[PDB]
């Protein structure tokens, strides 16, 4: 189902941009594990700079997982989603922090978390 | 405590591949690998010995709170050894804390105890 | 063998191919961005010659052809190294020949000076019995001749006051990519040079005793920096042939194993077949 | 029968010690294989340089292989073997060859043949 | 044209690992990548849409000849859908040649055809 006339134009791009990002994150691991990432060019730390905003962002609380952890869980539609992740690819977001992305809902979730972390 | 445990053994078993590859990694890769290495020291365990789970988590917490980052590797059996023995002579009260309430004891207590072990523990 | 086993030895392997050709692909681009620096070096060093090639002869100076700055047991070496690892024997050669000739000339550790740039070097003078005097732990792959300037003032610092009998610089040049080689050469106390004079006032509003012990100290640290460059340019080179090398027998190792499971998991399918047939005919 | 109260601490930690250096000196081969031996830490060339020499020092020379080879062979006692693989761990005898180390009996064995090679 | 898209696609296909720093002049950046970079664009299709074999010729012609050297890579697969409207506008005289004779027209005529195609597109 994942074709510019099922989900629209702007879904397709968004979801290709993101895969495109991670594959290349995936690749410049060896390198940033061995050498520093300052060995990498300009636009490689970019990418990884927004490859692990994205990585952490695609986790989710689920309302099942109250059992195991306590925290209460959330629906994000699909035009939120892509909102958000739309936002993380042009980089309205590179200054919080990457901790704030994890097990969260909604972009706006993000913010509050990050505020609350001490922005 | 076990959340972190998990975290760093993960870590450490990603950043393992890359140790072969000269000593002159990136400053965060030696410190997981050092981290890594006390854990591994830590899990170790003797032959028909079972410890106590209120020892248990206290040395897990020691481990995953850095205050054994700077015991040399060689030395985590006897400082685990050693505070084990300390922690029958002092710091009672967070054994029967932890024994009782099922909870760990207060932060600022537990840290002094530690502290206070590690003035008197003797390094090679 | 298991294969199990087999399949976590091809995927290791595997994966240490790829970070070996990762750090392949990145000494291609580091020795070619260092020849551009090589290439830039030469014209000064070029001009440097000319100039300095003819108002040498004459009085003494602070670094003439003298051998007297207190030629006593205090000689100093300028070894040239590699930081990180991963290039074969290249810091091994220099370490191998600075020792040898060291321990060869000189009898007592009075006797030994040495100043060392790169990380393997500081370890392996202070595991071995070295007087270490200054060092560069680490240096842009890069390197602007500020990176070491003030470094070889204070070489020039210590030739003066008779505190280095003579200066010899121990590096690697490169003839090409693959092949590198040791030199040592003693440069300060200038042995030779050849006669081009075509001066009279060209910059000589100082007179001979004036002008040199000032123009000298650059034209030694302009050459220090040129040598750096040169022997940077071999470490890239040495760390190419290096990893291109492990790449092949790593790929090497890796159709060998991939052979050895595929021969071995048939035989396996085989005896399931003939258990089947087995099981078959016997009902 | 291996155990610290059957065998003693003694005997227990050097075979512990002999086992575990064989294992790093077996996982090591692919690494050595694939990268060359110049390409060690300081850690794993010593560890290389002693497992070679306990290896060729497990080999024994036996009576009934006489037969076989002219060599007469010898019987050393568990006293003897745990002396010598303690001071072979503790590193004295790392500046003899490797070869002098096979089909001998006692550790001193290892030094008259030492001696006859010219060391 | 078959021989010398086989060669171009082939030789992108050894040298596209290497594209992690362009160097070494026209042996790498000049011809291979950018050469092969266009002749990977070209070689797309969209689903469900065939297209004639002289309109292939055209455009095989025309990425093997060097008349796409100036256009970028995003703009190659406009080049090529305007292109063919452009031939089914004004080159009837060639389509008919290549479909009645099986082999190239005029190579001045075809050279000028592409050239006053190349005139009216714009770059963006």
């Amino acid at each position: 189902a994942l074709a510019p006339e099922i989900v629209g134009e702007e879904h397709y791009q968004v979801a290709r941009k993101v895969q495109q990002t991670l594959q290349r994150y995936k690749e410049l691991q060896d390198i940033i594990a061995i050498l520093g990432m300052d060995e990498l060019s300009d636009e490689d730390k970019l990418v990884v700079h927004r490859a692990r905003r994205i990585q952490f962002f695609l986790s989710q609380n689920f309302h099942v997982a109250e059992q195991f952890t306590g925290q209460p869980g959330s629906y994000v539609p699909v035009k939120e989603t892509v909102r958000g992740f739309k936002e993380i690819l042009e980089g309205k977001y590179d200054h919080l922090p990457e901790d704030a992305f994890r097990l969260v809902g909604r972009i706006e979730e993000v913010v509050e978390k990050a505020k609350a972390m001490g922005v | 405590v076990a959340g972190t445990l998990r975290l760093d053994l993960a870590a450490y078993r990603e950043l393992e591949a890359f140790a072969q590859f000269g000593s002159d990694l990136d400053k965060a890769t030696q410190a997981k690998l050092a981290r890594g290495a006390r854990t591994v020291e830590v899990l170790k365990q003797d032959l028909h010995q079972p410890i106590p789970v209120e020892k248990q988590v206290l040395i897990i917490y020691a481990l995953t709170r850095g205050f054994l980052d700077d015991i040399p590797v060689e030395d985590v059996r006897r400082f685990e050894k050693e505070f084990y023995l300390f922690l029958d002579q002092n710091g009672q009260h967070l054994l029967e804390h932890i024994r009782t309430t099922k909870d760990l004891p207060n932060e600022d207590d537990l840290n002094k105890a530690i502290e206070a072990f590690k003035k008197t523990f003797v390094v090679s | 063998a298991s294969l199990r086993d087999i399949k976590t030895r091809i995927n290791a392997t595997k994966k240490t191919s790829q970070i070996t050709k990762a750090m392949e692909m990145v000494s291609t681009s580091k020795l070619n961005r260092a020849e551009q620096n090589a290439k830039s070096f030469v014209p000064y060093m070029e001009k440097i010659q000319e100039v300095v090639a003819n108002v040498a002869l004459g009085a003494g100076g602070a670094s003439h052809p003298m051998l007297v700055s207190r030629p006593v047991k205090k000689t100093g070496y300028l070894v040239i190294t590699s930081d990180r690892g991963l290039a074969g024997a290249y810091n091994s050669n220099v370490l191998r020949l600075v020792y040898q000739t060291i321990q060869k000339r000189h009898a007592s550790p009075d006797e030994y000076a040495i100043i060392v740039i790169g990380r393997v070097g500081l370890s392996f003078f202070r595991k071995r019995n070295m007087p270490v005097i200054l060092d560069i732990t680490r240096l842009p792959d890069q390197p602007s001749f500020a990176d070491i300037k003030e470094i070889a003032r204070k070489t020039v610092g210590l030739f003066a006051d008779g505190t280095f009998d003579e200066l010899y610089m121990y590096y690697n040049h490169y003839v090409s990519a693959i092949q590198q080689e040791v030199t040592e050469r003693k440069l300060l106390p200038l042995t030779d040079l050849a006669e081009n004079k075509q001066r009279t006032v060209y910059e000589f509003e100082p007179s001979q005793e004036e002008i040199l012990d000032v123009l000298l100290p650059q034209y030694a640290e302009s050459l220090i920096y040129g040598a750096l460059l040169d022997a940077k340019a071999s470490e890239h080179a040495a760390r190419m042939t290096a990893m291109k090398n492990a790449t092949d027998n790593a790929n090497e190792l890796i159709r060998t194993l991939t052979l050895s499971y595929n021969r071995a998991r048939q035989a396996a399918i085989t005896q399931e077949i003939t258990e089947i047939v087995a099981g078959a005919n016997a009902l």
